[PDB]
This record gives structure tokens, C-alpha cells and sequence, in this order.
């Protein structure tokens, strides 16, 4: 779990956002002049440079099949690409600029797109049959929504504080609760993220407090519930507001990045204490933080600089010697003078 | 031709620089030095001019005091010249190293 500086990337400036696939092999660096730089880990090389647009590419999302990205810009085009040769299959010149795109994890014909002002409405790939997700109040002008882990539901979030849950395509109103922010003043939501094992999730509020909930708990709560949080996270010393949160590779180590100071904070899901504060160049302002799913190394995007933060295996490599244990003083023991199992190898 | 013997045009300019009191360090190289070694602690800083003047006066006074005590060490060692082991001795004795 990351503890070092370990190197960085001076390859292409003006980096803005990135994310990963299921496997953690490439790195889709979003750029300001409408580019997606793709860099490799195990070979440390840049395979394909898709010069997509000229406008700031804001959101990105990989799919499960390993073929279909989706993005948008101030070009305001819901684009799509393929990593074989840079094949822009579709091109949706749309109004109302975009913040976040999100697939269904296995029914990858359905993508979920957040506009600027009104409600997120589920787009598709081929047809323009967008499925209207009914938000009641509509006076908040910034409403964010997402799936669960398996794509089995749709979770939403307004700016007042009320949370609604719909079915993934037929929109069953099954859960309704307003968040318990302060006493008389509630707050808005800025992101909600999800793991790769389990249905725990975080609520990135805007009174500098992260709140954590589970899916089974709110499905037990349901309509008109008061779900208490699993965990309440903040930092009262430095008085820090938050920018972007995520999860670990197992949903245990919450990695939330700052919005003032270029620093990472890492918690535990179970206990809930801070474990390590990371640092870097003190004269930057951090925007996007990427977590790697199968091997805990973090990426940090600020000023076009993307950094690789490993832990170097300082303990040692122990590939050769499970044997050969050490004797400190010269211990001597020089008195001494001197077809059971058949497992399918072809399996 | 006309030349002085060495030491004369030391003792004059010693009396002259002990009379006159202004700067003795050209201020734009000093301001670029301050911005250089303040770059490494925080980026995009912004100095007022009086702060640069204060740093200049403090560093000038520190170097003058250091050269007086170095001169004392050099006259003590029955030499006249100054060698860098004298400066290292003075900062060893004063308690800053």
C-alpha cells in the first residue's frame, strides 16, 4: 500500500482526467486540446495517441469488453473510440455540457450521462431513445446519479439532500431519504463511487464530510428511511474541502484527494482511522486521482504531471529462499556424524 | 610609469568603505537569488520590495560580522591573509555548525 515517490510522467503536458479498465494495463490520459494519451505500465510505453478533438475532454469511461471508451467535451459531443487504430464509431453532437459518463457494467449498450443543468438521462449507443429518469424537484440544477456495482439499480443525488433509487431500466421508486447534514442546513452531493466487491459506497458531501453507506442497509431502509452511516470521515485540523474520492481494490482503503494542498489521505473501511498522508510537489493543485484495481498504485493528475506511487518492496524479494534461516551467533551442532496421490496433471 | 606598493590601495578603500554606508551588493542579482531559493519551497510567490531590502541588509550585516571574526582568527595565527579554515574555525567556535 503506497508509501513512496517512485517516479512520474513527463510525456505529454496538460493532463486532465483518466481511469482504468477491469485489468489495469493502460492509462487513458485526458487532455486539454482534445487528446487521449494511452500509456502502458508493464512496458512503460505509449502505444496509441488518439487526437480526438480540440476542446477540453472532461469525462471518460472504459467498458468491460476492452473496446469502447466514451467521452465528452466543451465540443459537447458524446464520442466513442476503439484502441485498435483509433476508430471513432459514433458522434453525438448534443447541447447542455457534460460532467460524467458511466456504462452499465455488462449491458454495455446503455450508458449514463450527466448534463450540466437538468437530470441525468440514460443514453444508448445506437438509438436516440434516451430514458428519462424522473427527478421531482428539478430546481437544484446540479443532480448526479449512478448505478450500483452490478448495474442492478440506479442511485441518484440532488443538491438539496434527498436521495432516490430507481430500477436500472424501468425506474422503480424503492428508496427515499434526505441526508442528515447538520441540523437545520443540509448540503449538496458532488460524487458517489462504488467498489469491485461488495455494495458499500461513499457520499461525497459538501460540508467537508465524507459519509459511507452500504447497499443492503439502504435496501432495508427503503422508502422513507433514516440510514445511519457506517463511517464519518473528515480532517478537523487542516480544515480541508474535498475534490474526488474513490475506493481500494477490495473496498477497504478509501483514497480521497484534497482540493487545496496536493495531498492524498488514506483511511480504512473497518476501523476508520487515517493510515498515511501522501505528498508530492508542494506547488500544485490536484484534480484527478486514479486507483489501480489489482495492485495498489495511485495516479495523481495536476499541472499535466501524472505520478506513479508504489512501495518498492523494501522488505525484500523472497523468491529464492523460503529456506536458509539466519543464525546470529556462530551456532554449532557438529556432533552428528551421519507415490501417495494422483491429481489430474492434465487438468 | 607609476605604481603603488601593495597594501596602500587596501588601506585606502578600507577608510573609504568604513565611511560610506549604502549597499555593496547589486540588487537585481540578489533579488534573482532570493527568488531562486524561494522557488524550491513554494511556487508562484510574490515579494514586496521592502522584504528584499530587509533580506539584503541582514545578509550584509551577517557577512560583515563573519569577516571581522575571521580577521581576528587570521591575525591570531600569525598570518595576514585569510584562508577558508579560518572561516570554518569561526563558525565552529560561534556554535552554528
Amino acid at each position: 500500500y503506497p508509501e513512496e515517490a517512485d517516479g512520474t510522467l513527463d510525456c505529454i503536458s496538460m493532463a486532465l482526467t483518466c481511469t482504468f479498465n477491469r485489468w489495469g494495463t493502460l492509462l487513458a490520459v485526458g487532455c486539454n486540446d482534445g487528446r487521449i494519451v494511452i500509456w502502458d505500465f508493464l512496458t512503460r510505453g505509449i502505444a496509441k495517441i488518439i487526437s480526438a478533438h480540440i476542446h477540453p475532454v472532461c469525462s471518460l469511461c472504459w467498458s468491460r469488453d476492452g473496446h469502447k471508451l466514451v467521452s465528452a467535451s466543451t465540443d459537447n459531443i458524446v464520442s466513442q473510440w476503439d484502441v485498435l487504430s483509433g476508430d471513432c464509431d459514433q458522434r453525438f453532437r448534443f447541447p447542455s455540457p457534460i460532467l460524467k459518463v458511466q456504462y452499465h457494467p455488462r449491458d454495455q449498450n446503455k450508458v449514463l450521462v450527466c448534463p450540466m443543468k437538468s437530470a441525468p438521462v440514460m443514453l444508448t449507443l445506437s438509438d436516440s431513445k434516451h430514458v428519462v429518469l424522473p427527478v421531482d424537484d428539478d430546481s437544484d440544477l446540479n443532480v448526479v446519479a449512478s448505478f450500483d456495482r452490478r448495474g442492478e439499480y440506479i442511485y441518484t443525488g440532488n443538491a438539496k439532500g434527498k436521495i432516490l433509487v430507481l430500477k436500472t431500466d424501468s425506474q422503480d421508486l424503492v428508496a427515499s431519504f434526505r441526508v442528515t447534514t447538520g441540523t437545520s442546513n443540509t448540503t449538496a452531493i458532488k460524487s458517489i463511487e462504488f467498489a469491485r466487491k461488495g455494495s458499500c459506497f461513499l457520499i461525497n458531501t459538501a460540508d467537508r464530510i465524507i459519509r459511507v453507506y452500504d447497499g443492503r442497509e439502504i435496501l432495508t431502509c427503503g422508502r422513507d428511511g433514516e440510514p445511519e452511516p457506517m463511517q464519518k470521515l473528515q480532517d478537523l485540523v487542516n480544515r480541508t474541502p474535498w475534490k474526488k474520492c474513490c475506493f481500494s481494490g477490495d473496498g477497504e482503503y478509501i483514497v480521497a484527494g484534497s482540493a487545496r494542498q496536493h495531498a492524498l489521505y488514506i483511511w480504512e473501511k473497518s476501523i476508520g482511522n487515517l493510515v498515511k498522508i501522501l505528498h508530492g510537489t508542494r506547488g500544485e493543485l490536484l484534480l484527478d486521482v486514479a486507483w489501480h484495481p489489482v495492485r495498489p498504485i495511485i495516479a495523481s493528475i495536476s499541472s499535466g504531471v501524472v505520478s506513479i506511487w508504489a512501495q518498492n518492496q523494501v522488505e525484500n524479494w523472497s523468491a529464492f529462499a523460503p529456506d536458509f534461516k539466519e543464525l546470529d551467533e556462530n551456532v554449532e551442532y557438529e556432533e552428528r556424524e551421519s507415490e501417495d496421490e494422483e491429481v489430474d496433471v492434465t487438468s | 610609469p607609476h605604481r603603488y606598493r601593495p597594501g596602500t590601495v587596501a588601506l585606502r578603500e578600507i577608510r573609504r568603505y568604513q565611511k560610506s554606508t549604502e549597499l555593496l551588493i547589486r540588487k537585481l542579482p540578489f533579488q534573482r537569488l532570493v527568488r531562486e531559493i524561494a522557488q524550491d519551497f513554494k511556487t508562484d510567490l510574490r515579494f514586496q520590495s521592502s522584504a528584499v531590502m530587509a533580506l539584503q541588509e541582514a545578509s550584509e550585516a551577517y557577512l560583515v560580522a563573519l569577516f571581522e571574526d575571521t580577521n581576528l582568527c587570521a591575525i591570531h595565527a600569525k598570518r595576514v591573509t585569510i584562508m577558508p579554515k579560518d572561516i570554518q574555525l569561526a563558525r565552529r567556535i560561534r556554535g552554528e555548525r
